[PDB]
């Protein structure tokens, strides 16, 4: 948004880069931070942990009613069945979209997000535009920003992750997918569908 | 604290900026900032609640428009000064040096297997906050409770939009680290934790969605029966 | 609206900056910005409540750190666009022109006695907002009332810190222009006005000063008996 | 306060100046703004209207108990007795400091201030630091910022000008001034003493 007081993006990046390199040099000298530690964290969240993991969970719940039951009772324990779990997902609670209820998740106080199944959140989730508005005008926000029209009669439940409970949406299974394989079903499951900002993909 | 960062229900922040795609890390400095979290946490700069409190103490104008991982840098420097592990004068000198010599080398250092093991263990093992306590839960599903109007000046998880509002207990989760002690360096002091359902009418008055509810998590001291 | 500008009770904004002295106007552009108020008001850009609402719709990061009279410029441009009296493209072109040619002349124009008379009359005569209405006051001194938790998205004078709190009516002032209509271009629709006393415990919980109260003015629809 | 995103003061002034000159050129062409209108407003609040006017009111109230009564009953009407009144003082309410109560005024929503008796507010009154804090920690703010220690047992009443009622503090008369002239007493009355952030000057 226009701010006549604000430096250019290029000036801001240049200043942040120097500040970060300075702090990095100090933590390196303390013996607490190394180049291989930095590279490892970046590899894990670029390539090892991300929404493909949540998609496996969703499709299992869609094709396995007993697993779905376990997943809604205790999301952490259910996801461990698939070898999925860890940091910032130690206490997952999954919530089920139905014809009667639509769920959407937010961290109004910061950016908390179910990392083991979704990886790190996209920038818009961590920014104040989405965080401020979704608890107050969720139906308008879903329409205006995501093209997603939730009819007025359907309850929208917004889950604000103020504690270490991490809420994840189980989206409803798209029509037209009867008897599809777990691999085919996965092509329909997006991070947005597990945040609750979009439904799973039609078709 | 009643910081600007507690943005739920704030109007006027403008439309969401959401590019059609984006990388996980937009620049190499963000990978550094991100990895500095396990590094400073292992080193005793801060726990998770204290990390959040450092960000909440930011200049709100800087908070609202800076790149997200810049918030992480502010909190590491906050806690580095608090604990006497970072000298601000040295940091300021080094900043100017890397402003003028952006491609200068980082300091010579040894790699450490124990840091790689620490990172893999955190990522895949987790850092669970649940704890056992002596007392049973005070509240239970179906209880109608009002959220406290206390306004601590240190860290807490008391969004202004829920304070003094009435909701219904949906679930008791067990006890967890309590932010009002932990984020202020006063230790874990674990408290039972509950999800509580507030209607959009209760939160927003007649401007609320008529068919919507917000679920917010409340530690035991945050709520009492109506 | 729930804007950042409603700053009462916000923590973290930092220490007051108060130079030992200061001029009334820090630069010639502030005298211009200041005098633009009677000029645009006479021209029908906005009334007082609408002027405040334009400022409240500012980018909060710009609001918090800009020179104060810059807020005035934002609201004139807001209302100039709203009413179709200012063309933004022309304004943008003229801005660049005066960026590149800062000492270029202003446009030739005639002075107008009626504008001087308008300014002197406003300054010394006032622009009273009190109005007579048909209904008597609903409330009276000593009444214990709760402030509404409504959260209009347009202009109102409903500081978030008082909403849902209980206080005592101290004084009835008569009726005045009502901001929730006037600031949204829906006219004066005057309502009775009251000062209401809230204790610091009611507003802040146990973090409130134990021997303090805040007096806040409430139009009639803002309050009901407990 | 440090903001790594913010331009220099010189860059901000340069941009504002151009923006203002542009808008000025347009309003001039509309026939609604002129150089003599701008100069007149600036002269009135540089030199005609300011806290010397409030000081006359205070000293009259100190030396005239019947006037003080009228001033506390209806501040606008009382101030008109001295030829003082007008814009943003159409509805003044004066409040009296005593040994039992100390008053301080604020406009938490903006900057509202009793212009006919004080002239325009100083910058710190209009800024978010004072506005945010004074309704929540008035005793600490008065000590830390103004060197003014209000003992815990004395009630502090903060008046937030959310309506067009404009609150003005009548400060307590300093000890040691018995029988002083109105002119001598005026040397003790400051704008800060009529905002309630300082007492009137000792001695
Ligand atoms: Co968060
Ligand atoms: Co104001």
């Amino acid at each position: 948004t226009e701010n006549i007081l604000r430096k250019s993006d290029e000036e801001i990046q240049k200043e942040i880069t120097a500040r970060v390199k300075a702090l990095e040099s100090m933590l390196i000298e303390q013996g607490i931070l190394t180049t291989s530690m930095i590279d490892r964290m970046a590899e894990i969240y670029e390539n090892e942990v991300g929404p493909h993991l949540g998609a496996k969970v969703v499709v299992k719940a869609w094709t396995d009613p007993e697993f779905k039951k376990r997943l809604l009772a205790d999301g952490t324990e259910a996801c461990k069945e698939l070898g999925i779990g860890g940091l910032q997902g130690e206490d997952m609670m999954w919530v089920e979209n139905t014809d009667e209820v639509h769920h959407v998740v937010v961290c109004t106080l910061c950016s908390c997000y179910p990392r083991p199944v979704l990886g790190l959140p996209p920038n818009w989730f961590k920014e104040p535009q989405y965080r401020s508005r979704v608890v107050r005008e969720p139906r308008q926000l879903l329409k205006e920003e995501f093209g997603f029209e939730v009819p007025p009669s359907k309850e929208i439940k917004v889950w604000d992750s103020s504690s270490e409970m991490r809420f994840v949406v189980l989206p409803q299974r798209p029509a037209g997918t009867d008897g599809w394989s777990e691999e085919e079903l996965a092509t329909l499951v997006t991070r947005e569908s597990m945040i609750g900002v979009e439904p799973a993909k039609a078709v | 604290m009643n910081g600007v960062y507690d943005v739920g229900g704030t109007d006027g922040l403008g439309p969401i900026n959401r590019p059609a795609d984006e990388p996980v890390f937009r620049a190499e400095w963000e990978k550094v900032a991100f990895a500095m979290f396990p590094a400073t946490f292992r080193a005793g700069f801060m726990g998770l609640d204290e990390f959040r409190f450092g960000i909440e103490q930011m200049n709100p104008a800087e908070y609202l428009e800076s790149p997200y991982y810049w918030h992480w840098i502010r909190t590491y420097i906050h806690h580095g000064v608090r604990t006497g592990k970072i000298d601000l004068e040295e940091l300021e000198r080094r900043t100017q040096y890397y402003r003028e010599n952006p491609d200068a080398p980082l300091p010579e250092h040894e790699q450490k297997p124990e840091l790689i093991e620490f990172v893999n263990q955190a990522v895949y093992g987790g850092l669970p906050a649940s704890r056992e306590v002596d007392r049973p839960p005070k509240f239970k599903e179906g209880d109608v409770v009002r959220f406290s109007t206390a306004s601590p000046k240190g860290h807490a998880r008391r969004a202004r939009y829920v304070r003094g509002k009435t909701g219904t207990v949906v679930k008791h989760h067990g006890a967890y680290i309590y932010p009002d002690t932990a984020g202020n360096g006063l230790g874990e002091c674990p408290e039972h934790l509950y999800t509580v359902r507030f209607t959009a009418q209760e939160l927003w008055g007649p401007e609320g969605d008529p068919n919507s509810s917000v679920y917010y998590d409340c530690w035991e001291p945050y709520i009492e029966l109506v």
